[PDB]
């Protein structure tokens, strides 16, 4: 079967550069030539113990685009089979006797890995586990970078915003670090800097990275400007007021930009990307969200269909 | 055997964990539930040593430890020696060495880790960092100093 | 058509021994040979006026396994078409002009029977009506007993836990009482004993039953050990502490057990079955939940498909 | 219960808890934090005796137990013999009497008892009944059978 | 100083017959001769960790009738002294540095007793701790019995309703059992029976008690008919409806009552005492509640003043 | 009239060293010689727009200890004076026509100051306005320092915990900096460091301060060890777990403490001060809270009476 057939997709750290490339190549194929009946007769559980409308709709749509059926739930405000009294183990032990695969988002780190230990032959795909992993967001981000830049090696990548708590920037950084010659620029408030452990990881791989106070210092040499939402709730209102300027983008900040440069944002943006950016050829966060359907389709196909007649 | 000036305790066959630092012997018996057996057990705590000054000693009859099992002793009694005794004489002498994984006994310090409310055994991947040991939780994937994990 | 074609499935008391056997035989057939397109073009309403994640996912999955489409709702925290101002009658009168069948769970007893009076030619299947009936749980329990013991007559069945308020044990008892030679053992706290009316029902049928303080008294002669959740909320914390021991199972309590013995629990377990039981060959509560898909599929097929090309 | 083999010597001064039922010795060491000391200690588990089949024995030197503290072992080793003292000889022998009260080591079974989330020591009034011991919590005033309190 | 000076009032089990008499003799004296300045300059905390409007209003009125000032709170949905982890122990160590006495109601058994271990010199008065104690309700009950009957000895006391979970009736039985010649009549559904530990306590003191199905069997001889609320919240709606009739009082039931006979109820009543009883000379539940003020004033006066010039 | 007569008490920045001394000298006098009638006939509003049981109980107790009456409210989930759009300005213009002084706590910075602009002749006392000020907590802190140390000059003050967001430590640093020869030791995780604006203020006055990793480095010389709560709610659960050890105090840490050394904490503590510290002679956090009463009484007495005969 293909390398990912029946595999659990829990963490970007358990995926090789070849695994990433295979997912991206499959996504490109499904984007170019749709297979609406590929997963006909498969029933998938969309289990959002933690509600997340954008991610759930995206995943569910991907399931339907391959012809699979969907059962599931969200906002576990209680959800007796999920948080109440019953263990997650028991919830998975039951769910895994009903479906062909489980896509799950949970507020606690390691939830998806735990599920894997009680799901038997049923693959589990991690849609978000606390502040740990979110592998499919990284896959759609890589896919979007590969598609717009033509590759995933030797890029100038800038990451802006809450680099400290952003699980998405942590894993995009680790995923790009499996490729060669990438150069990173980290623009963030001291209170929210890229953690030391990601830094140590990059030094060990001999990968270049620098810190910058603002976007303008680097705007001229970046191929990808990846922005993240600075959670207002974390900072003091005044602190946020004093620091927000360097981490927000207007179209005027783009005068400098390379022609090929694309601005990405896992969303929601609102406080970090002015709407005047939307019309530039650089705005690519909505095309990025659209690519979530191709990346999630690739993942479900590879995991649920033995070979990939691609 | 702990020889001083009168009665001394030697065993026919089984295992003898010697040179456990002080105040670690009771912890080993605890953590590794060594006394949950019907086999005879002999224990000396705060024994005089010279090889230090004090120490603990553990003797388990008709019970042997794999090399892997001996390695679990590394975080607590790094300098110990585990003796295989059969027919009354030491046939084996080993020292623990850092294992690659520590299961069941540590508790993940991340309070939001799923490992806590659940029927799973803790598990950390061991990573010596030439100064201390790093423990990465199999579940939440967070890494901590062994000094922090052992505090909990 | 088959005997259950277009019939409402409201109460175990309205089902004959032959009806039960027919459902079980159909379930076995669908388990052995799946029919993913049997209910293609049927649209089923999954109406959970009372939320119940485990039961809803199970039913919905069964619908999809036969190729039917699903529309529905849950947690009627309000649900204007369900509890607010509008009568249940009016809600059903509308829902029955949209779908081919209605599966419903409601907090009030008789809800499903009432629905039946306003649904016209649309069959309604009772997924739980207050403390009254839950016929499909009993069907999956019987199916699980038949499958593991080879029959439904002449069994030694022990029921443990809250025999007083458990609607599930009440109906499993009535269903097994339609068969012959079954012997019952009832292990429960005095405050939660099997009601007198079930007892009277059994005496009238000349069926044997006895009361026991603990599992050990009977462990050696039981074919099925059916455990139920003792609702902590009912008892005083101290009362529950003093009584819980006799109604909880550990693997050590099984040393005695017959080889064929299976432990069932409608779930969630957690306070009554130690996880060390999971690994024994006796643990059968998750296989039991899996059988819910075959029993619910059989029921939907029999009710919605004229003959059963089985 | 002598011993013709290589048992345990028997120091100058201290206390020896003998005739401890099997699988109660270690419990005793944990529950009563017997090893939180620097005095030499010697333990024997699953040892043979001429009236119990198996038994546990504990020796702690330069350490003595009041009749109250020896009474605290009553719930675990009702027929144990605490032997005391100096210059190599048993100058004192006592059996655990059931105390009027037991503190610190038990846990109230009532999940709604305030003792659970708080910086207080558990406390129970002990009452002997035909067939068991009734334990009444100081805080919630609920009384339970010792079989329920001691229940794992 | 009087026997109750600076003493904690936590449980009826800690109060001797003489203590009870003392409180009640003081209540009669303050009811006859009010001392509106007795506690002027004293500040008292009314700490209702668990909300209880009737009990809190009563206790605070008693505080003001003696001239004391009051500070406090109710429910802890509206409280930051023990909300995200502060222990009750610390909450009390703080409050006891502010006030002269603490009156507290709490959802966990043992809370008032734990408070005494951290309040130093400050007396704690238990206004209810989970299903354990409510000493001032018992004191007000006894005062009412003594006042209407002229004694606490040799009475015919019937208790009706939920005798299993009513902490109020357990406590009154324990209190009355400290006096001589009392005889009890227990009228309750088998499911809500007076617990065996109370019966054992009565047996051990040679106090006569007996069970009866209906109020009719004991009306001719009853001195105090103590009605309790039925916690239908633990019962099955149908179960409740089958037995309620035997624990409901109508004015016609009082036809053969002794002239001295009084009907007491801790309140709220609702389904247990019909409004037509209110006009008879036996209705004494509102006078009983009014008496909580004199019993509660006596308690505060005894505990906070060395010697009462009464 | 005294310097604080009819003055608003809004910020520590508005109070001079002499004002501080005056309040503290008055607190000592009222602690030694209570005046339970000083404010009789005064009515004071306790307006907790933002709930705060500990602070409100303390302030209201202080009001009653001086004989004043109190009216007020807490949280505004339970308030109709500014619920659907009434401005704080109008709420104050109304209340100030009722009472003699307003004590208010509010979630927005500047709320007490805005209140003074609409309260006319009525003094406003700030009980906490968002992340800005909490003058009476500082006053109680200073009184406690002065009382245990005998001075506010030439002290060795260590501050430990969340120095970044603790409005209580910013204010105490500002207050202490109005005195001479004080030296500060700041012990906090890099992420919760004392802010640079406070350090600049200290630099500008030539006040010595230094950072330290552990309490051990300064214990031998510390006079006041001021512990603060860590707002883990802004932190990552894992992040919190990695550094908590360096901001937690155990009794053993006090082995080389000066005899005069005191441990203060505004409360609630929980994870920062182990209960074994409570018994040492250095634990002074409960005495600190008890002192809020004398500091708060002094403030009300100074502001509402022209000349205090103390
Ligand atoms: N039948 C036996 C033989 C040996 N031992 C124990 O084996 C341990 C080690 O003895 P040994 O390796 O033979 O000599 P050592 O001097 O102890 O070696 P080292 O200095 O490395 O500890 C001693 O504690 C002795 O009590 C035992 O309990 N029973
Ligand atoms: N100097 C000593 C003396 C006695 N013991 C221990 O204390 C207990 C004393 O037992 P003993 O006086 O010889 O009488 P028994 O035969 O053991 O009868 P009993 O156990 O009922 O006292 C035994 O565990 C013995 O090993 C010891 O360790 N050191
Ligand atoms: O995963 C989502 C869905 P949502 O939870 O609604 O933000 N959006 C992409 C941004 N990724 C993040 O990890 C930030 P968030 O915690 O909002 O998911
Ligand atoms: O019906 C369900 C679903 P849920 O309501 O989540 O328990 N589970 C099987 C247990 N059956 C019972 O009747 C108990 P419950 O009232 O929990 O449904
Ligand atoms: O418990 C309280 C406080 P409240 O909730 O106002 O009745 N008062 C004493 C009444 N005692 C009872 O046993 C009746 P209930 O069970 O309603 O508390
Ligand atoms: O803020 C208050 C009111 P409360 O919420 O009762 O602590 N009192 C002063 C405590 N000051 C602090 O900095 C500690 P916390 O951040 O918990 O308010
Ligand atoms: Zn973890
Ligand atoms: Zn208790």
């Amino acid at each position: 079967a293909n390398p990912l057939y029946q595999k659990h997709i829990i963490s970007i750290n358990d995926l090789s550069r070849d695994d990433l490339n295979l997912v991206l190549a499959t996504a490109a194929k499904l984007k170019a030539n749709p297979q609406p009946e590929l997963l006909k007769h498969k029933v998938i559980a969309s289990c959002f113990f933690e509600a997340s409308t954008r991610t759930r709709l995206s995943f569910e749509t991907s399931m339907h685009r391959l012809g699979a059926s969907v059962v599931g739930f969200s906002d576990s405000a209680n959800t007796s089979l999920g948080k109440k009294g019953e263990t997650l183990a028991d919830t998975i032990s039951v769910i895994s006797t009903y479906v062909d695969a489980i896509v799950m988002r949970h507020p606690q780190e390691g939830a998806a890995r735990l599920a894997t230990e009680f799901s038997g032959n049923v693959p589990v795909l991690n849609a978000g586990d606390g502040s740990n992993q979110h592998p499919t967001q990284t896959l759609l981000d890589l896919f979007t970078i590969q598609e717009t830049q033509g590759r995933l090696d030797n890029l100038h990548v800038a990451m802006v915003g809450d680099l400290k708590y952003g699980r998405t920037v942590h894993s995009l950084t680790q995923a790009l670090a499996k490729f060669d010659g990438n150069r990173f620029y980290f623009i963030a408030p001291d209170a929210l800097a890229m953690p030391q452990y990601i830094l140590d990881m990059l030094d060990e791989k001999g990968i270049a990275w620098s810190l910058h106070s603002s976007i303008e210092e680097v705007m001229a040499e970046v191929d990808i400007l990846y922005m993240t939402r600075v959670q207002k709730e974390r900072l003091d209102p005044s602190e946020y007021a004093n620091v927000k300027a360097q981490f927000v983008l207007r179209a005027s900040d783009l005068h400098n930009a390379k022609a090929n440069m694309k601005v990405l944002h896992p969303l929601p943006r609102v406080d970090e990307i002015a709407t005047d950016v939307d019309k530039t050829p650089h705005a690519w966060y909505f095309q990025q969200a659209g690519n979530g359907i191709f990346a999630r389709q690739a993942l479900l196909a590879l995991v649920l269909n033995r070979d990939l007649v691609l | 055997t702990h020889d001083n000036k009168l009665q001394v305790e030697a065993i026919k066959r089984g295992t003898v964990i010697d040179h456990i630092p002080a105040q670690i012997g009771f912890k080993l018996l605890s953590l590794f539930k060594l006394t949950e057996t019907d086999q005879r057990i002999t224990i000396g705590l705060n024994l005089p040593s010279g090889e230090m000054g004090r120490k603990d000693l553990i003797k388990i009859e008709n019970t042997f430890l794999s090399e892997d099992q001996v390695d679990q002793l590394a975080l607590y009694a790094p300098q110990a020696t585990v003796n295989r005794i059969d027919n009354y004489e030491v046939v084996g002498k080993s020292r623990p060495s850092l294992p690659e994984r520590i299961d069941n006994v540590l508790v993940c310090p991340n309070s939001n880790c799923i490992s806590h409310a659940e029927p799973v055994s803790s598990s950390f991947a061991v990573r010596k960092r030439a100064n201390d040991i790093a423990l990465k939780c199999k579940y939440c994937e967070k890494e901590f100093s062994h000094n922090v994990v052992l505090a909990n």
